[PDB]
RNA sequence: UUAGGCAGUAAAAGCCACUUGAGUCUGGGAUUUCCGAAUGGGGAAACCCACUUACAUAAGUAAGUAUCCUGUUGUGAAUACAUAGCAACAGGAGGCGAACCGGGGGAACUGAAACAUCUAAGUACCCCGAGGAAAAGAAAUCAACCGAGAUUCCGAAAGUAGCGGCGAGCGAAAUUGGACUAGCCCUUAAGCUUUACACACGUUAGACGAACGGUCUGGAAAGGCCGACGAUACAGGGUGAUAGUCCCGUAGUUGACGAUGUGUGUUCAGUGAAAUCGAGUAGGGCGGGACACGUGAUAUCCUGUCUGAAUAUGGGGGGACCAUCCUCCAAGGCUAAAUACUACUGACUGACCGAUAGUGAACCAGUACCGUGAGGGAAAGGCGAAAAGAACCCCUGUGA
RNA sequence: AACCGACUAAUGUUGAAAAAUUAGCGGAUGACUUGUGGCUAGGGGUGAAAGGCCAAUCAAACCUGGAGAUAGCUGGUUCU
RNA sequence: GUGGUAACGCAUGCUGGACGUAUCAGAAGUGCGAAUGCUGACAUGAGUAACGAUAAAGGGGGUGAAAAACCUCCUCGCCGGAAGACCAAGGGUUCCUGUCCAACGUUAAUCGGGGCAGGGUAAGUCGACCCCUAAGGCGAGGCCGAAAGGCGUAGUCGAU
RNA sequence: GGUGUGAAGUCAUUGAUGCCAUGCUUCCAGGAAAAGCCUCUAAGCUUCAGAUUGUAAGGAAUCGUACCCCAAACCGACAC
């Protein structure tokens, strides 16, 4: 996460995005099932997220 | 509307005024007429929806000014 | 006994619903003083 | 900013621990502090009878000074570039 | 076309129910709470890709959501669009 | 900025953080479904369906696509030219908002102890158009033979002169005291707007911030008693009763990277702007309207209608009209301040209210409820210092 | 018969019902009746005409505003 | 209890649990029994009328704290061009299941269209959307109108 | 409860207000529109694009769908 992100590539970030939305695709899945004990990692992936999503606008154009 | 091309007069409101003094609205339209007036510089005629004042107007100042005067105010001439 | 309420939605909306307010002068002006008071329902 | 913080060992000013020392365990941010072993209340529980601490209010409690052996004022000061708290008797800065 | 980021957010979650575990053993079909907005199109799309199997059917409906009064204040719990998907035969989920 | 934080109801749960990536505060970015001026078309607002162009290969994705006004390009009829038309492009606009402002329309109840002139009233209301103010404004003004010097607002003159079924009522100016002051151009100005360059100058998170013990009463001390101490700080609030010294503050002293605002210059690019000193004008006739002034002996102003000069040797005004005299130069423009208002933001104040009051609304209120709808429109505050909100036992329906 | 209607009576009249019920009664292929959607709006509409009807309201709807109209009338007007 | 001619004053027990306020001035939302006053509360009538079609019940068993009213069984009665079964409209979860019985239900209620929780609505072919248009609406330009607007062409909407 | 397994399953007559029938006859009051659809060409395109017939492959979305409807769930303030 942070700046981190920025080192990163748009194509690589993209990666990630996608292992991200992956990640909380399970978790959602779990949450419903009732496997899912820690709540917390939800808000974290989710979080995860929109950092990846800021820094792909941001190195959209510039 | 009933609104000159050339002058601007549209209708205004006074009053009727009988012999015991009694007011009632009224309105004092402008003696609109329509005329088509042969402008030469644009080899066309050109109706117009004016006032009898606004045609004496156009015979002292000719049409080629009072055309340039009303597009200028946005006129559709 | 018919009673004086007998109503369609399709009626409704056309008479009262928010759309037919926005079509005149006079409806929009229905739907800024209720935008005004306060009023949750704009229209009907 | 805040004179009286958690692991804070303080004496009661008011109420019926005054002159009782314990370490706020909690600060609520309702200006209440939880010091260990201080307004004690009985709570009937659905369980037991247990006794559990209740918020005090932070003005009734005090800084220990400890090597005073009194309750002490705090003020802030700037030492070393960072703002310290310090006892507003002895001076001395407080451990924090 | 539909996106993996489509994909991704097109299934909700399982449906847990006497029915759908009916479903289940009997027609061989996975009831999911699906997205609003996913289509049946897209909602075969996401179970073929993330459950691996082969879909032979989707049906969708909506549930409009249950009016409760919580004390003073009445108000309404969210539309669910359900998708009761049958896997062809064979294929587990 | 700093020890806690993950909004509340609202507990739990899973967590994070602890001297600085915990978190918070301020600012600026990013994201910003659908509806709504709503603008691709349609539509029962929050929905439905497209075209174009790119992409995708499947039957998707993205972007673009309103109307009008103004301008500029093309094209381009009836007839040659042309124009209309049509298309493209650029720039505007549209909606909302409590009041204030200018303008277009404009009542009636009522008063007149009836009622028609008159009044109410150019009010209410409807409409249009602004702006942070608006409007007005630089004498074809007054005055009175002395003089004054744009406009606006405030005090007088004065309920005076007048007007008025001379009823009810309406109501000036000259002149004078103030507030504020500024004039500048059609041979092209002042100002205004922009643009940057400077500089100042303020605002925008904040930080530090004095001094109290003992004893008594009490559930509790801020109270009492005793003795201290601070005060450029005894505003105010909180704390288990009533606190200068417990806390938050206060006085005072400080703080802005960045972002904003303001005022100066110094620039830019505009605007002012109507060009060129005012003719369908002044004046007149007829009908109305405005001026305190109701047509009166009624000057002046505006003009719906019909007319119509002079043009500094000239023209306007000086309350019928004439002479004389004085004063001003209309028919082109721009112009700050003093003025109006506050829905909104902050601070502060109250011989303002304290829950039938004060807002309709202290409370999940323009809600519930009523009504087809416009619209109408409530009631409803207070355990305790702290939930310590009554473990457990007993009667009872594992109730109340 | 349905359906539309509403001539008589009784009940009911703090109703079962702000116009009904029960027994009878008229029309019942027509100037019929009915559903859906349209249009006409207040000195206005609409009326096979009763001043009928225009949301249980009508010799001028309803709402809001002018507006605290006006009320030579009635009521009421608080301690010693 | 006490004082004064009075409005009222003073003292004090109990209650109450934090404010009150002399004196002299100052200012008023300053005094209520009436207004078919307004708001709330609570009476009287009165444990009165009534408990909503005179289609009708009887019994055995069950469950339950409790059963005329719920479940169940056997009988009886009532509707049957409906008091049955569907659909549109209109409503909007009332549907099904579990649980509860305070309030709601004109009684009780174990029951309920009541409370609470959970579940339930599956479409190429039904309907909508969609193509089409009727009455009619809106309506680029347009025509007309103080303004607002009115009318209307091309269009575009509009099912019944 | 579950599954499982299951006989006969014909004929005559009667007979709709349903169907043929948007028919037929007749009458006067003279009986929607538009599209889908068929066909014709125009401008325009002519190894095309299109058309027809066929054969494969794929699609057909989206929204409604519970429940009440001579009603205790709609309109009547009410389980009227």
């Amino acid at each position: 996460k942070a700046q981190d992100l920025r080192e990163k590539s748009v194509e690589e970030l993209n990666a990630e995005l996608m292992n991200l939305l992956r990640e909380q695709f399970n978790l959602r899945m779990q949450a419903a099932t009732g496997q899912l004990q820690q709540t917390h990692t939800l808000k974290a992936v989710r979080r995860d997220i929109a950092r990846v999503k800021t820094v792909l606008t941001e190195k959209a154009g510039a | 509307s009933r609104v000159c091309q050339v002058t601007g007069k549209r209708p205004v409101t006074g009053n009727n005024r009988s012999h015991a003094r009694n007011a009632t609205k009224r309105r004092f339209l402008p003696n609109l007429q329509t005329h088509r007036f042969w402008v030469e510089s644009e080899k066309r005629f050109v109706k117009l929806r004016l006032s009898a004042k606004g045609m004496r107007i156009i015979d002292k100042k000719g049409i080629d000014t009072v055309l340039a005067d009303m597009r200028a105010r946005g006129e559709n001439v | 006994m018919k009673r004086t309420f007998q109503p369609t939605v399709l009626k409704r909306k056309r008479t009262h619903g928010f759309r037919a307010r926005m079509a005149t002068k006079n409806g929009r002006k229905v739907i800024n003083a209720r935008r005004a008071k306060g009023r949750a329902r704009l229209s009907k | 900013a805040a004179k009286i913080r958690r692991n804070d060992e303080v004496i009661v000013l008011a109420g019926k621990d005054k002159g009782k020392k314990g370490k706020v365990t909690k600060v609520l941010a309702t200006g209440k502090v939880i010091v260990e072993g201080i307004n004690l209340v009985k709570k009937h529980q659905k369980g037991g009878i247990v006794e559990q601490e209740a918020a005090i209010d932070a003005s009734n409690v005090a800084i220990f000074n400890a090597a005073t052996g009194k309750a002490d004022r705090i003020g802030f000061r700037f030492e070393d570039g960072k703002k310290v708290r310090f006892f507003k008797s002895n001076g001395e800065t407080v451990s924090n | 076309m539909i996106t993996e980021e489509r994909i991704l957010k097109v299934l909700r979650a399982p449906h847990i129910s006497e029915k759908a575990t009916m479903a289940a053993e009997k027609a061989n079909t996975i009831v999911f709470k699906v997205a609003k907005d996913a289509t049946k199109k897209e909602i075969k799309a996401a179970v073929e890709k993330l459950f691996e199997v082969e879909v032979k059917s989707v049906n969708t409906l909506i549930t409009k959501g249950k009016t409760k009064r919580q004390g003073l204040r009445q108000g309404r719990r969210s539309d669910v669009k359900k998708a009761y998907v049958t896997l062809k035969e064979g294929q587990d989920l």
